[PDB]
């Protein structure tokens, strides 16, 4: 099983930056478990001194240096507290910015087969697991260890005979323990399956009620249910009895170590070599010793444990995407000649069912070209090869002589840009919206493209202009407000190659023909795509495109 | 709530029993620490050793009775809290298969009541143990306080006062705690939907190569909430450093307090060991009460869903009493009209008046829908009439005994189910008796299954599956209706039991209904697509839109050229 061991490697290698915070969380519960194990030694000091012949100045120095120790431990502990809680908060905060910088990387055609909801489930959820998986443990682990080894410390300070006695107990409770779990085990086997037999029957009777009351068979239904509640109980009252068998022998044994210790005591302080104080300490340190040894012996179990919940995450953060690298070409002679040589296209979702059967077509800068066909046709996937969003299966696209996915990622969208069929609009403002994807730009272009997009209008009856609020997803305008938003978007960033996927509008688009001729300019190649021939028509070319075949 | 106590009543023989064995464990499983004081004491006074090893036996026969007692108590505890959680289980399930037809038809809630039965498993072992660890503990520290007490009542009195002041106000000072909490989750909650708004838009996000804005949106974000995060340790810090202090200057009060009584001479060194001792163990029992209480309020709480399903009020007619030794089978229908009481909007069934009579075969036809297995479903009391009146012999169906009824009018429906357990069970379902081998095989032959009966390997005995996976569907048709056909019923329906059969399961349905010497004191209600099962029969009835249009026998209507005509030529 090295899947854990390398997910554990992992985690650590991913909380590395924040090794100064768990150094002093460490020395802060070192501090605080030594400070806490002074208490019942100076306990026993007290108890020894008021025995015999009484001394105040002795007393009261005890006393104050209980009390300093006793602030000590409670400020040591606090501060581990906090450095722990803190180093929490980092690495969720770390994680999170790390999946989602990694998440947004990936092809269409993972998001297309993902859901959103298990991205959510994924982001909002898995993170958290991670964060408290290192820190508790840590924390846990070395607080037993410590409090081990100064109680043992002790232990050999006080007296060792009766630590010999004392160790003398553990191998007798690791066989028990052993055996007790081996049998529970296959106890609780026995009682699940017992259970599943018994749900069956009521399964099966509440399914087909019908066929049961048209024979009147109800009561056979309950009394066949009461004979399997019957072998249920008889499981669970066997597995009670092993476990109060169990828990009876470990008492027993508890209380002959503990006789066994105080008669030895006894023996030792009737010879002198021990004192009342020395032996009650000896007392508390021997209860308090023996669940600290049983959590160290069962943290490396509890700890791989817990590991499963954070391997989903880091295979995501792993997954390869299905790109092109990246070209490194940005010139600034882009005139705009579109050409498509034997394009044919398979969704990489749905393979070997194309849609594209080999369109070639030529684009121009100065001219308009149209594109035509039915619902259904793909007219949407050209203009996404055309976005460089996919990748052709057979033939090439063409870009001033040059192919598309050779472009720079950030310059080739800002040369290139489409309408959308249906617009997608974010939580910002309007100004944001209008301006996205820019780092930087004037308030004049975007009062110039609301007013070439027919959008000003209405952008003056909301509060405070373009810088209005919109709601989430943009659900505060109308279809045909957020179409003229959309289309003033593209038109910020004065592209050179721009294509309109109208198809399904209704911001009455004669309008934006009559606009000035679909934007075309004469520098500037302009794709439209429309549903019917008649509702174009000044297109210099025209493309009927049908069954991914052009006309 | 009262109920628990009702229902855990019918044992308060042997629960006091183990409360008994319990308070008697809890006394003697703290002589370890009063006969250390005393031992020591007496090692400081040189005394002899005769009292030494009479109270060494003393102790260790007292600890090993405890821990007898304990198990023993222990034991009696589980066994009567299985018993009454099987009985409360049991009693649950009954509650629940007494409700009305229209409760169960809601199929797409049918695993609620296929989970809420289970619920009452996993709610009661949640009330088993921690209403054990209650019990197992408060006495115990009943126990200690009964001490201490006897000890010196000056330190108790100084504990006990300020036990409140150190298991309280952590309590409330982890309100800031909590609340910053709720705040850093409500933002952590915002940042996620801002990144999930990003990543479902992603064509038009990478249409704009925004990828980098999308990152600068998202750290922004979580530089806000790195604040609460700061805020969020130092509560957490002052939480706990409190806790701790609180609970540490306890023993640093009880230890100046107790020498400043020693000092004084009204108690020895021996009674504050013996302190020092029990005031662990009565902080120990008072943590432990304190975490176990909310569990079993969350669990007392939740009891009261159970109770619903156990005294829901049946919407139906109580069974009669009526079991006549001799019935004719004759069925009356007096103008009964039906609506569905999930929508009882829409009337299915409207006007309808016919008479079977033993001996006579009645063929009802229709197109699809129209209510065809209404009338089947409203025969054999599955539902009641909205309107009009159905008569069997002179009485109505309520008034019949339920068993008995349901033994004497027996139904093959569209799609028979088959239950997983063996296949001659199945052929005898339901019956009170259980009947000779000679009496199945009669079945099995007058039904035509019995030809690949005897071609199992196991024979009779073969088991099946749920669902009947393991039969094709002419011999789950066949196996049903030998099931139908097991009790000699007086008024038998087949609605759709000759739809995927085989042609010898056909001739041998068409041989039982006509030329069967044992049809006589049998009154059929036969709903089939086969025309020439549907010409012999003496009355046919037409149903179209939950009315009767169209009777009488074949001859007549085949005169009439109306709609069963039109049905014959298609
Ligand atoms: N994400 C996708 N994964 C797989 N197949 C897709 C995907 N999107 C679209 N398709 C399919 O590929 C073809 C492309 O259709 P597309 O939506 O581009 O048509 P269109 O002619 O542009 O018209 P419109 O979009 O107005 O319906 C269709 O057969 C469609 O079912
Ligand atoms: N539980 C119900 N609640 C309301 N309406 C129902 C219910 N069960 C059935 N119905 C409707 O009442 C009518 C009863 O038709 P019925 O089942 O008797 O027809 P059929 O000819 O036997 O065959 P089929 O089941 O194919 O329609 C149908 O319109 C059906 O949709």
């Amino acid at each position: 099983q090295v899947n854990n061991k390398v997910l554990m490697w992992r985690l650590l290698k991913l909380s590395r930056p924040d090794l100064p915070l768990l150094v002093a969380a460490f020395f802060f519960l070192v501090l605080a478990v030594l400070g806490e194990t002074l208490i019942p030694h100076y306990s026993g000091r007290v108890i020894d001194i008021l025995g015999g012949d009484f001394d105040p100045h002795a007393f009261a120095s005890a006393i104050f240096f209980m009390c300093l120790f006793s602030f000590g431990s409670s400020l040591s502990a606090g501060c581990r507290g906090g450095c722990f809680t803190y180093t929490m908060s980092r690495i969720n905060l770390r994680i999170r910015e790390q999946l989602f910088s990694s998440l947004l990387r990936q092809d269409l055609g993972f998001f297309q087969e993902t859901k959103t909801g298990e991205l959510n489930s994924r982001l909002s959820s898995d993170t958290t697991l991670m964060s408290n998986w290192l820190p508790l443990n840590a924390n846990v682990l070395l607080r037993s260890l410590v409090k081990v080894v100064g109680l043992y410390g002790f232990m050999l300070s006080i007296s060792p005979r009766l630590t010999l006695l004392s160790l003398l107990h553990m191998p007798f409770t690791i066989a028990a323990e052993k055996v007790y779990n081996t049998r529970h085990q296959e106890v609780l086997r026995e009682i699940q399956d017992a259970v599943a037999r018994a749900g069956q029957v009521v399964r099966e009777a509440v399914g087909g009620l019908q066929t049961v009351r048209s024979f009147g068979a109800e009561e056979h239904e309950v009394c066949r249910y009461k004979e399997a509640l019957e072998q249920c109980r008889q499981l669970y009252w066997r597995r009670d009895l092993e476990r109060a068998l169990y828990l009876l022998v470990r008492r027993v044994l508890h209380l002959g170590v503990q006789m066994l210790m105080l008669s030895c005591g006894l023996q030792q302080m009737q010879d002198g070599e021990l004192t009342q104080g020395s032996l009650l300490s000896f007392m508390i340190y021997q209860e308090s010793v023996g669940s600290y040894v049983q959590t160290l012996v069962y943290i490396y179990g509890d700890m791989l444990s817990n590991v499963g919940a954070a391997e989903k995450v880091f295979s995501y953060m792993d997954r390869q995407p299905n790109l092109p690298s990246p070209g490194t070409l940005a010139p600034t002679t882009l005139q705009g000649v579109v050409k498509f040589q034997d394009v044919s296209f398979a969704y990489p979702n749905r393979p070997d069912r194309p849609v594209l059967k080999g369109l070639t077509f030529t684009l121009r800068p100065g001219e308009v070209t149209a594109l035509v066909g039915p619902n259904g046709s793909g007219k949407s996937t050209v203009a996404a090869l055309l976005q460089n969003l996919y990748q052709p299966t057979g033939g090439q696209v063409l870009l001033d002589e040059k192919p598309i996915s050779q472009y720079e990622h950030c310059y080739l969208h800002s040369q290139v840009v489409s309408v959308g069929q249906e617009p997608v609009l974010f939580s910002g403002s309007v100004r944001n919206n209008i301006a996205y994807g820019l780092q930087s730009c004037e308030d004049d272009k975007v009062m110039a493209a609301a007013q070439a997009a027919h959008a000003d209008d209405f952008i003056q009856e909301m509060e405070h202009g373009i810088y209005t609020d919109v709601g989430e997803k943009g659900s505060q305008l109308a279809a045909g407000q957020k179409q003229r938003l959309a289309i003033a978007r593209a038109l910020v960033r004065d592209p050179r190659v721009l294509i309109l996927d109208e198809a399904t509008s209704a911001l009455d688009v004669q309008c934006e023909q009559a606009l000035q001729d679909w934007n075309s300019r004469g520098d500037r190649t302009v794709l439209v795509i429309a549903h019917r021939l008649q509702t174009v028509q000044r297109a210099h070319q025209i493309l009927v495109l049908q069954e991914g075949k052009l006309q | 709530v009262r109920r628990l106590l009702g229902c855990l009543g019918s044992e308060t023989r042997r629960l006091s029993l183990f409360l008994v064995l319990v308070v008697l464990s809890s006394l003697g499983e703290m002589a370890i620490p009063f006969f250390t004081g005393r031992l020591t004491d007496w090692i400081l006074q040189d005394g002899s050793a005769d009292t030494f090893t009479r109270n060494l036996t003393l102790m260790s026969i007292l600890t090993i009775a405890s821990a007898v007692l304990e198990f023993v108590g222990d034991g009696i505890y589980n066994n009567t809290m299985g018993h009454v959680h099987s009985h409360l289980q049991g009693e649950v399930f009954g509650a629940v298969l007494r409700q009305e037809t229209e409760f169960f038809q809601q199929n797409q809630t049918g695993n609620i009541m296929s989970r809420v039965t289970e619920d009452t498993s996993t709610l009661s072992d949640s009330l088993s143990e921690n209403l054990s660890l209650f019990l197992w503990y408060l006495v115990r520290g009943l126990c200690l306080l009964g001490i201490m007490l006897w000890g010196s009542v000056s330190l108790t009195m100084v504990t006990l006062i300020t036990l409140p002041l150190l298991f309280l106000l952590p309590k409330k000072v982890g309100k800031w705690y909590q609340l910053l909490e709720v705040q850093v989750r409500e933002s952590l909650a915002k940042s996620s939907q801002v990144a999930i708004e990003a990543l479902s838009a992603m064509p038009t996000v990478r249409s704009f190569a925004n990828e980098e804005g999308e990152a600068q949106k998202f750290r922004e974000k979580l530089q806000e909430i790195k604040t609460l995060n700061q805020k969020e340790a130092v509560a957490y810090a002052v939480n706990s450093w409190t806790t701790s202090i609180s609970g540490m200057l306890l023993k640093v009060g009880i230890l100046y307090i107790g020498g400043q009584l020693v000092t004084s001479g009204a108690v020895s060194s021996g009674n504050l060991v013996t302190f020092v001792l029990y005031q662990m163990q009565f902080t120990q029992a008072v943590e432990v009460l304190l975490s176990i209480y909310p569990r079993v309020q969350k669990a007392v709480g939740s009891s009261e869903k159970i109770f619903e399903y156990l005294d829901r009020t049946p919407r139906c007619p109580p069974s009669g009493l009526l079991t006549p030794l001799h019935l004719e089978g004759l069925v009356q229908f007096q103008d009964v009209s039906f609506a569905y009481p999930n929508r009882p909007d829409v009337l299915v069934l409207q006007g309808l008046t016919f008479t079977l009579r033993p001996g006579e075969v009645t063929a009802l036809v229709g197109p699809n829908g129209s209510g065809k297995s209404t009338v089947a479903a409203l025969l054999q009391n599955l539902y009641q009439p909205t309107g009009g009146q159905l008569l069997l012999d002179g009485k109505p169906l309520p008034q019949y005994e339920h068993r008995y009824l349901h033994r004497q009018v027996a139904a093959v429906g569209q799609e028979p189910q088959v239950f997983g357990r063996s296949l001659q069970e199945n052929i005898a379902y339901g019956l009170t008796q259980k009947p000779t081998m000679e009496e199945i095989t009669a079945a099995a032959v007058k039904s035509g299954a019995h030809s690949f009966i005897s071609g199992l390997p196991q024979g009779y005995d073969t088991e099946v599956d749920e669902a009947g996976s393991q039969l094709s569907g002419g011999q789950r048709q066949a196996v049903a209706l030998a099931r139908a056909l097991i009790r000699k019923p007086c008024v038998l329906i087949l609605d759709d039991a000759t739809s995927a059969l085989d042609a010898n399961s056909q001739l041998q349905v068409e041989q039982l209904l006509y030329e069967s010497p044992e049809r006589y004191s049998r009154s059929v209600l036969l709903i089939t697509q086969h025309l020439s099962l549907v010409e012999q029969a003496d009355h046919i009835l037409f149903l179209e839109g939950g009315a009767i249009r169209e009777g009488g026998t074949h001859q007549q209507l085949m005169e009439k050229k109306g709609c069963y005509w039109a049905m014959v030529q298609a």
